[PDB]
């Protein structure tokens, strides 16, 4: 009732992000990983927070099987982008980078998403830019915390602990509203590179 | 002010494959016996449920043998290698800057004998390696250990990863073209002295590494117009092109520390290759006239059975087309930048022992691919010579 | 049986199309960096030593060098601070970033000179002994410049001071066997891999310590320009390179867990002009064998006794290094990056006096670097002519 | 006793390891050269033979040390094939490691060996592995080389990296000609430390 064990990691079931007042609900919970020649691979393990009136918006999704909410083109991805409460993901790093190839690998991941929707110009390509800077002099070892916190849907605040606490100020904030949405659908949209956070979520909200 | 002619002429034809070298250390260590070696002489040998994940990838791997200069010898000599992440750069770098140009040399030596010519006659060098840096590099040590002319010119690739052997081809392709008269060494060598680790629960994919990688050199020497009835070309190289893959961007991370050299892997290659090779292989084969995958022979890098096996489906390959590749595999791992030389000559040894009308098994075209860091991939297409004593 | 090139060759001579050249902000006076150097290496102590140091500075020929290591810097990272403590990571992390970006931005010059669009852009060979990576800085500089996934690369690492006409000979094959082909021929330096606090047990170090500084420089090279659009600023007509007889071991370079280490062994000044003639009397050859004192002369600035030395042993008039002697002078040696420097600055020289051609009224030129092995490599360029 | 040779102790009488002859210092020196005006010092250098050199160099004795040292004198090759037990310690003074040494070791040979058609598979093989012998060793600030000629046709190298005076001999050169090349390294026209040889021309030439 107070923490769920994701991937081993303990994450909390209701979280304020740092420097905010606002208490967000673990609505899902998964990892990004992959399996290479038989081995299972865990890079991450992720919750995605938000205000709980979340679910009073997607009521239309209510008792539908997740196979609808996160199948092509159900529209349920964007609704849930779209849905106008603060939202959060945490990141615990299960495989120890370091933050230049994870910023870079943000940035060509965001950079794709922007290109494919016609909003990728010198705005959106300045601010990956300057991500990319914010991560570069980290180093993103095993157990080390990220937090993005939209407290607007065109805001994220990113809060870091290299050391694995949990981080109580805000290191960086993007403030390009085109990347914002991009990185909340990396997580989320329907090309998500946590098809297992997305899945979590969908049944919490189907529930 | 008037044009000058050219003032170092260049030549006429298609750069051609004149001879083929190949060099492995002695040492063999089969595969069914590496999970107990490999846990053994790293003290891991308490980690059941780590060595039972290493047994998997080691089982499907495709692989029955690898040669290494790291012996339990060697290793009981070098204990840093065996650790983890402890420092241990410096010894590393004492082992490779010797083997990898040594074993280079191992390799030329039977390249210039196929090829016949004389090592004075050689005006270049293009070397790519994985396995270390050094200064001079390995393509000035190799120089000396032949006994070229001082005046050979020298192109060092170093830390290439498993592209590089398309790579040295590539470049060899314009200096030999560019050049009357040049003969180059393309020269690919690797010793796993620097990427050699521990196993770890917290380096998962690194088991991946450990239980492809192996060692070995190949050696070809490069020239345009062969010398009727003197010099007999294997292979011509008619185009070298490369490209990265929409959406790999990240996708292996090589990073060289003071623990020695450390792969992370970030995406599924074998998914981001099989979806994406078949539209650049489309442009490649136009310049021939486009003939039909299972009209072509493949000479393609094999680094692990998921990305042949991935790759043979997407193109419906028929199963002979990746043999030679799997051959290498079987015989030799993943030797980097040295596989995809050591695999071209097993399908001129394939076309030998069946009797083909051509060195690529009766194919008069075929492919030359290499993959790496980027993700990179670098293809280059032949013409084989007819199957004539 | 025979086939037409199926990649079609190209024509002409490979030209140089356009220039660029970068360095970090932060300028270091020579006249300043004794004291600044031995108190942030915590050596201020070291009063014998730090007088030797001075000595070479005050003779080194050189005024200032800019470097992306500022106090700031290195006071983040006080394992490069050090003599031998382990660091080679916290340097990678530091030449990783820099020396692509470096090279990005001079490459953004070259091509604002070259006057054509970057995704007609080819080929990227590059240069550097700052480092190493994967994928590699190369990779890096096509991401940064945006230019076509199908670019071909050759990426040339560890090379040492002779890298700058390294990357103008690959340049050179790859643009006249390529019709079209337009080449970024780059070379890009930075300190933070050999930066080293000094000691009594490494005299020599003290002499890299002193001359070495960052920077980039980027050439467009291609056969066959466009006229009225594309302008030829050098032709490349030729490209060799030798080992220097008797200069084995003259120089090594050991990359440790303590970044790279350079041993000196033998008179490098001493053993580049006992031998450097006999290699350009063939060299100039093919265009001419003209006189020494009719050629321009981009040498590589590796030190002022090289240069004193060959001018010396070859009877040049002072004019012929001024170019490389202004180079040491405002950017210290900057590994393979400064030779591409002073070509550029023998053009400026020549645009200033007003003089017949690029080269400063000569025709012909020479186009030299020295490093490892000892490895002396040389190309012969034709300079364009100046109204 | 003992001579100072560039701060490091000399003995003045030396039987190298496994050896009964004692052995006279005839000259000290260094090897060293100065780069961009700092005077760099690689080694510290003594040659060491059986007292009864001086009796074979009579002609020298008396005479300048500029002529004995000039070159064609016929000095060099005179106290090269000296008929008696020689010596050679080296005290390293900048730290290198063994492969850069053995390497630079055998161009140096090599070219020598070249310059008097004497240079063929034989002698190649026997400089690789000469290289060998060094390359697994690290060769640090205090470290000891003695080169022993008990007969002028073999080389007894014996190692320190830790500078002690080494007790037991860790490699044999087994070639002649390597042997004299090696003597002439250090002894010949071309000596890559003249003062240690000005130090033995003197030696020779200060008797009556």
């Amino acid at each position: 009732l107070q923490v769920v064990n994701v991937e081993g990691i303990d994450f909390a079931t209701k979280f304020a992000p740092p420097t905010s007042s606002t208490e967000l609900d673990l609505i899902g919970h998964g990892n990004t990983g992959m399996e290479i020649e038989t081995v299972e691979i865990r890079f991450t393990a992720m919750g995605f927070y938000a205000e709980p009136s979340i679910s009073e918006h997607l009521q239309k999704w209510k008792g539908k099987a997740v196979s609808e909410l996160v199948e092509d083109d159900s529209g349920f991805h964007k609704e849930l982008i779209q849905v106008p409460v603060e939202k959060a993901v945490r990141i615990s790093i299960i495989k120890g980078i370091k933050g230049l190839p994870y910023g870079s690998a943000l940035q060509s991941s965001l950079r794709d998403r922007l290109v494919n929707d016609d909003k990728f110009e010198e705005e959106e390509e300045e601010a990956l830019e300057k991500l990319v800077e914010f991560f570069q002099p980290h180093n993103l070892p095993k157990g080390a915390n990220i937090i993005y916190h939209w407290a607007t849907p065109d805001t994220v605040k990113i809060s870091l602990s290299e050391e694995g606490k949990i981080p109580d100020e805000v290191s960086y904030t993007i403030e390009d509203a085109n990347v914002a949405e991009a990185l909340l659908d990396l997580y989320l949209g329907e090309n998500t590179i946590t098809p297992s956070t997305l899945s979590s979520v969908a049944e919490a909200i189907a529930a | 002010r008037a044009a000058l002619p050219r003032a170092q002429p260049r030549a006429e034809g298609p750069a051609c494959v004149l001879g083929i070298g190949t060099a492995v250390p002695p040492a063999e260590f089969l595969q069914s016996e590496y999970p107990d070696f490999f846990f053994n002489i790293t003290n891991c040998g308490e980690k059941e449920a780590l060595k039972a994940k290493f047994k998997r990838i080691c089982d499907k791997s495709g692989i029955r043998k690898r040669h290494m200069f790291l012996t339990e010898e060697v290793l009981k000599a070098n204990p840093g290698i065996c650790t983890y992440m402890e420092p241990s750069l410096n010894v590393r770098h004492d082992i490779v800057v010797v083997q990898v140009p040594k074993l280079a040399a191992e390799a030329a030596q039977k390249a210039i004998k196929e090829w016949g010519g004389r090592k004075s006659d050689i005006t270049h060098i293009v070397f790519a390696t994985t396995s270390g840096v050094n200064m001079p590099g390995a393509d000035h040590a190799l120089a000396k250990l032949l006994g070229l002319k001082p005046t050979v010119k020298r192109v060092m690739m170093y830390q290439t990863g498993c592209f590089g052997g398309a790579s040295v081809l590539r470049v060899a392709k314009d200096l030999a073209e560019n050049n009357k008269g040049a003969r180059v060494l393309a020269v690919a060598s690797e010793v796993t002295a620097v990427t050699y680790r521990a196993p770890s629960e917290n380096h998962l994919d690194g088991l991946v590494g450990s239980a492809l990688f192996g060692d070995g050199a190949g050696v070809y020497v490069v020239g345009s117009d062969p010398k009727p009835e003197v010099e007999k070309p294997l292979f011509e190289v008619h185009w070298a092109g490369e490209t990265i893959l929409p959406e790999s961007d990240g996708a292996i991370d090589g990073h060289l520390t003071e623990a020695g050299l450390i792969f992370h892997l970030m995406k599924d290659v074998p998914g981001l290759i099989s979806k994406n090779i078949e539209k650049f292989l489309n442009e490649a084969r136009k310049p021939v006239g486009s003939p039909a995958w299972n009209e072509m022979f493949w000479a393609v890098h094999p680094g692990g059975p998921a990305i042949l096996d991935q790759v043979e489906a997407k193109l419906k390959l028929t199963k002979d087309k990746m043999q030679g590749s799997r051959d290498i595999l079987s015989e030799f791992g993943n030797m980097s930048s040295a596989s995809v030389l050591f695999v071209l000559d097993q399908i001129r040894h394939r076309s030998v022992k069946m009797g083909a009308s051509t060195l690529g098994e009766g194919s008069e075209f075929g492919f030359f691919i290499g993959f790496g860091p980027g993700l990179t991939l670098e293809v280059l297409v032949l013409r084989a010579a007819p199957n004539s004593a």
